[PDB]
């Protein structure tokens, strides 16, 4: 209902964990579990490669369509482009739907 | 045939080089007219002689302004055969899978 596309069976969930380094135990020996770990985090790299399939438009249309544009009037800063503190925004959310066919 | 209508009479003569052209979209590029149930068919008794009924279509508007995402078809722009007295045309179709319709 929100969109996309539903499938009963997803692209999987890639859960990660970052396994537990206790602290020193003490010397006698003890029941209890530890509860003693040492801080720590990891770091690294996520490569994601998707390979879509296309359906091109065979419209034999007349006139010209509409498309989605960046409007050329000038601006202080640039859509979908950095900010001066180095922040990056999406100015507007951009629908799918451009180019028609016939009902 | 030439019609040529002068002082009220009117001659009909034949042109034997004029030609008419015909072409089926296959491709369904085209807006389809024929599901609307509109007059123009075939006579049901094999004796009469029908007119051809005209082309058009319907696009999307704001009353009877257009939207910008109106579409225009230019009929023109579509590959047809030209066909002069002493030319047929012809084609094949076969209908895609659909259940019988119950008669019951």
């Amino acid at each position: 209902l929100m969109g996309g596309f539903g499938m009963k069976h997803p692209p999987p969930q890639i859960l990660i964990k970052n396994t537990p380094v206790p602290a020193d135990p003490p010397t006698a020996f003890n029941k209890d579990k530890l509860n003693s770990f040492i801080t720590q985090y990891s770091t690294g790299q996520v490569s994601v490669e998707i390979e879509w399939e296309l359906q091109k438009e065979n419209s034999k249309r007349w006139n010209p369509e509409i498309q989605y544009t960046s409007n050329y009037y000038k601006s202080n800063n640039v859509e979908f482009a950095v900010n001066t503190e180095g922040v990056y925004s999406e100015p507007r959310p951009i629908g799918t739907r451009y180019l028609t066919r016939n009902l | 045939k030439e019609v040529t209508d002068n002082n009220g009479v009117k001659t009909i003569a034949n042109n034997l080089t004029s030609t008419v052209q015909v072409f089926t979209d296959s491709d369904y590029q085209l807006p389809y007219v024929l599901g609307s149930a509109h007059e123009g068919c075939l006579p049901p008794f094999p004796a009469d002689v029908f007119m051809i009924p005209q082309y058009g279509y319907l696009t999307l508007n704001d009353g009877s302004q257009a939207v910008g995402r109106s579409s225009f078809y230019c009929l023109e722009y579509f590959p047809s055969q030209m066909l002069r007295t002493g030319n047929n045309f012809q084609f094949s179709y076969e209908f895609e899978n659909v259940p019988f319709h119950s008669s019951y």
